């Protein structure tokens, strides 16, 4: 085989590029846009949808949608369309020569594997291709056999307790609480300031105002009490249109739904609880190292001192007869890229692809049968 | 051969044909019905049944002149159709049937207006093809650009479209019901208020002339009115055609001020700057950029003197009023950029020109006779469904 | 104590009256007119600004403009001298006495409610008020507590749903289509007849226009085709002067931006769709009662034939097993009004009023303590 692609197909993010490599060719949003005004003008070739980094340029007219929420996809078409950008516009290679890796979350529906393979197979016509779980990606990035894991995403985080190359599947759990609805509880707490967003455009730079003005408090009540003299934590934020935005609380509270769902209308546990109910799950020999061998990977960990107060917060849920540490790599964002590239590396892994040769009989039922 | 082109504006009609750069022919819309008064009634050469356009104008003191078009709309039509006749028959002298023909409309006529229009040009004469646009996108065509709001201000109304990226927003489309009509209806009562009465026919004409050469818009009212009040230096002298001097004062400067507050001519609507804020403003937040950056001013209205000046330095002026609530801490972080070029009067006729060989060779994108008189009326749904 | 007041500061219009009755004392549009003529008449005493239907009346000369945009109060000055107006003319009671009670839109910037509150105490010295929702008045209107209240007026339109006991704030909708987007549409649509209106006073004559001949069409391209003839839905008005307008397809075609808000550009989902999401968003334990309850209330649901394509359309996004009923009660308008006065008619809520002893030591911000 000449070069091998890798490509974690997320909710909000897609990331594509050749095995082996650190730097990836092909990251946007994403994002496939639709002219909403009707009325057009004569000339220029008015295209009749946009995708990709394109569509946020112009995303003043456009009215722009996400293909996958919470994880399942609803828009299998965009999806069809996304693809063809990714394989075409900004690699410049052909499909139908290099094998493929894709990822989603546990649990998801068998439904969307068979869905996505078969796509794969016919619309693409590409080799081979393989399909697993994002956690494993993020755990072989890192060069750890043994560690739980918190892949949390755009639209979908995940807990997933790993062994010696395997995983006691009774302690995975999901959540759907992620960058989606972190941007939905920022919306619903800044129309206090008498700021509002309401078009999808807007969405997207409400986006910018969470990414770049917001942070995790390390204890809440004691910080917003103290926020009575709102004068050391206020900002400024310039919107695009050229106003000035001065965000306060907010920049804070947002965030802090993660550790506390019940604002947000989410009878569940919180980012810690889950932790512990799923190391509490596992088994009583592994307690000791899952108590303190966790990491944090995806683009919604990037959070300033989120790390600290995770590691606070499961230490006190935790017995303190023994140490508890946190795993804070600076490429949280890009680590289930660099885990599918470095996966895709192995040496012996060619062998574990799909070609053409077991569909040619077998079906896509196959999928559940050996990749997973 | 090549497709003509038409603008039947309110107070003047231009004509020509693709590829074009200049205006063919410019005229006013008048016709002129023959008429004795107390004047000398020289024979120059003779009076026909209907003189339009030229001749309309230039024998005017013997004739009295009715306007077919007012507010943007045809008033009486058969005025409108002895229009027609004369552009297509003596100002070109080529009358073919089959020919396409690319007109132009103010955006919220009423559908009649066009509908009838649009019939009477089938009918009537027979083209072969009819295309009926906006006078904004022409404007717009004029300089090329694509992303941008342009203001038109004509004889009859002035109205502003933004336009971002090839797509028109239908919905932010303008509409100000104050022209250079008002204008002159407000300059000859400024000029009674001296003593002067201008009650005839071609007083009206005689009046258009002077606020064509002597008005100008103001930059600072203060200023002006400190002017008006301690000197005497804008005291001008103007000669009717007729012969007689009269004096003109603070009416240089009162003239064109009814466009910036049309409270003047009885007008709830508000000023020209205040309506483009309105109209900017209410756009999205991501092309407010680019809807102020490139501001392009069209129309023969838009000829005043500092006019653009003004009008820059107002918009930014009720930015910084109505935006940083008197904080002058952000006032330099603003870019506006009002166009004016030269030929801003034309711009409608230079934007159809354009049009008229940009779509043409395909008959499939406008509407044909046989197509029209299959489909009625409702047929002349495929050059666009505004609102 | 004596009696209690109830003002509902409308976008357009207040109805304020005293407690425990069903007619309210005064109702009228909520205009501020200041004249645009120096010429002043001297003598017969006439005041530089007028409110009220003396605004109305005087319609001719004045420049009308509302102090409510969107149901934010944007010019204080203006919204005080209302107040002003109504307690010492339409009520002729001071406010020294009487306690008050007031209603705001859901999701307001709460500047809105602390500068409102503190203007109140300040400049009415009011021995006590409160500030509720309207959503919970129109629930409390028909006495029940189930069901979801689709409450469009002047100003904004919002969708709360509600069990008993409880609300759900994660699931309360708004959107600000109402009934002065809907005369400007209509006055947008007007000038495709050839007849202009562009004075406030011209808004005026609209917006009586669209009450007395305005309707909602059951399928909207059934009722366009149906206009090729114009034989039924061709009506005529008289106007003030003594004209005579012809209204075609405008009468039904105004109030369809309820349901598509496309047609002013907006991009959005119509009412129909939005009561839907906001239902669906509810859990499985409360959304199969929330379906047979649904509140109709305001200015705006008072459409004749609105009820009608309301009920048909929910059925149509809903599943064919389920059972959906439309509240449509004939007194809609003042719903809001009868709710807050039962609600202050009930002994069990002179407890938690907002009396200036409390709020001496507490300051503005104690209305986000108490109220909610
Ligand atoms: N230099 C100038 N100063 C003042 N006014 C001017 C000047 N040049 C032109 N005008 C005014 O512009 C008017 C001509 O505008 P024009 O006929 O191009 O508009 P129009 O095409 O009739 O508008 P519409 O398309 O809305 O009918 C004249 O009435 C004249 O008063
Ligand atoms: N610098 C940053 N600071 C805070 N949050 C960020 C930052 N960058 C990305 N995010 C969050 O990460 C999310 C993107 O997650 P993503 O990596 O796309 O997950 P997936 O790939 O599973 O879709 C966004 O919703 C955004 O809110
Ligand atoms: N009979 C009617 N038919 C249709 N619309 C009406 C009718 N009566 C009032 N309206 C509309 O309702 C609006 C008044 O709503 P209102 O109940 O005052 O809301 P708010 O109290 O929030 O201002 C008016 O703008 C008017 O357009
Ligand atoms: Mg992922
Ligand atoms: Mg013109
Ligand atoms: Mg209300």
């Amino acid at each position: 085989e000449t070069t091998a692609l890798v490509c974690d197909n997320g909710s909000g993010l897609v990331k594509a590029g050749f095995a082996g490599d650190d730097a990836p060719r092909a990251v946007f949003p994403s994002i496939v846009g639709r002219p909403r005004h009707q009325g057009v003008m004569v000339g220029m070739g008015q295209k009749d949808s946009y995708v990709g980094d394109e569509a946020q340029s112009k995303r003043g007219i456009l009215t722009l949608k996400y293909p996958i929420e919470h994880g399942i996809i609803t828009n299998w078409d965009d999806m069809e369309k996304i693809w063809h950008h990714t394989f075409y516009n900004e690699l410049r290679v052909a499909p139908e020569e290099h094998p493929t890796l894709l990822t989603e979350a546990p649990l998801n529906p068998k439904a969307n594997r068979e869905k996505m393979t078969q796509i794969m197979f016919e619309t693409f016509n590409v080799p081979a291709m393989y399909v697993a779980i994002q956690a494993v990606l993020s755990l072989y990035a890192s060069g750890r056999t043994t560690g739980i894991v918190l892949d949390s995403g755009d639209g979908v985080t995940h807990n997933v307790p790993i062994y010696e190359g395997y995983a006691l599947p009774h302690a995975i759990m999901r959540l759907d609480l992620a960058g989606r609805d972190l941007t939905d509880y920022l919306m619903k707490i800044l129309t206090e300031r008498g700021y509002s967003f309401v078009t999808t455009a807007e969405r997207e730079i409400v986006r910018d105002i969470k990414e770049k003005l917001c942070y995790v408090a390390l204890d809440f009540e004691n910080e917003m009490a103290t926020a009575a003299s709102s004068s050391s934590l206020e900002k400024s934020y310039e919107l695009p249109d050229g106003q000035v935005i001065t965000i306060g609380n907010e920049r804070f509270r947002c965030p802090e739904t993660l550790f506390q769902p019940s604002f947000i209308g989410m009878e569940s546990a919180g980012i810690h609880e889950t932790t512990y109910n799923s190391i509490m799950k596992c088994d009583i020999d592994i307690r000791k190292d899952l108590y303190a061998n966790n990491v944090m990977s995806g683009g919604t960990t990037m959070y300033p001192g989120i790390a600290d107060r995770m590691q606070k917060e499961i230490t006190a849920l935790a017995p303190s007869t023994m140490k508890i540490k946190i795993i804070a790599p600076p490429e949280r964002k890009y680590s289930v890229w660099i885990g599918g590239s470095i996966l895709a590396s192995l040496s012996t892994f060619q062998q574990m692809w799909i070609t053409k040769q077991e569909y040619d009989e077998a079906g896509p039922s196959i999928v559940h049968r050996k990749c997973f | 051969s090549a497709p003509i082109v038409l603008d039947n504006g309110t107070g003047f009609v231009k004509v020509g044909y693709a590829k074009d750069n200049f205006p063919r022919f410019q005229f006013p819309s008048i016709v002129g019905r023959p008429i004795l008064r107390a004047e000398e009634k020289t024979g120059n050469v003779q009076i026909k049944d209907v003189m339009v356009g030229d001749e309309a104008e230039a024998v005017r003191s013997l004739l009295q002149v009715k306007y077919p078009m007012e507010n943007g709309i045809i008033r009486d039509f058969e005025e409108m159709n002895q229009l027609w006749d004369y552009t297509f028959f003596e100002k070109l002298k080529i009358d073919p049937r089959g020919r396409k023909i690319l007109l132009t409309e103010p955006p919220m006529n009423p559908v009649a207006n066009r509908e009838k229009m649009c019939e009477t040009m089938f009918e009537r004469y027979g083209f072969g093809g009819v295309y009926v646009a906006i006078q904004a996108v022409l404007s717009l065509y004029a300089q090329g650009l694509s992303s941008g709001v342009v203001v038109d201000s004509g004889d009859g109304v002035t109205h502003i479209v933004p336009v971002y990226e090839s797509v028109v927003l239908n919905h932010l489309v303008g509409r100000l019901d104050v022209a250079g009509r008002d204008a002159t209806r407000y300059l000859i009562s400024l000029l009674l208020r001296k003593g002067y009465a201008f009650n005839r026919t071609a007083d009206f004409e005689t009046v258009r002339e002077m606020k064509e050469k002597l008005c100008y818009v103001s930059y600072d009212l203060e200023l002006d009115h400190k002017l008006s009040e301690e000197t005497t230096v804008l005291m001008r002298n103007y000669t009717l055609p007729d012969g007689r001097v009269i004096k003109v004062g603070s009416e240089r400067y009162e003239c064109p001020e009814c466009l910036f507050q049309p409270h003047l001519v009885g007008s709830e609507q508000p000023g020209l700057s205040e309506f483009i804020f309105d109209t900017i403003q209410a756009a999205d937040v991501d092309i407010r950029k680019y809807l102020y950056r490139a501001i392009v001013l069209s129309g023969g209205s838009s000829m005043y003197a500092g006019l653009p000046s003004r009008l820059e330095k107002e918009i930014k002026q009720l930015w910084f009023e109505r935006v940083l609530h008197g904080d002058p801490a952000r006032l330099p972080n603003f870019k506006v950029k009002i166009e004016d070029a030269p030929r801003r009067r034309h711009a409608v006729f230079i934007g159809g020109a354009v049009l008229a060989d940009i779509m043409a060779q395909n008959d499939h994108m406008w509407v044909s006779k046989a197509e029209w008189e299959e489909y009625g009326v409702r047929a002349l749904d495929k050059l666009g469904p505004r609102t």
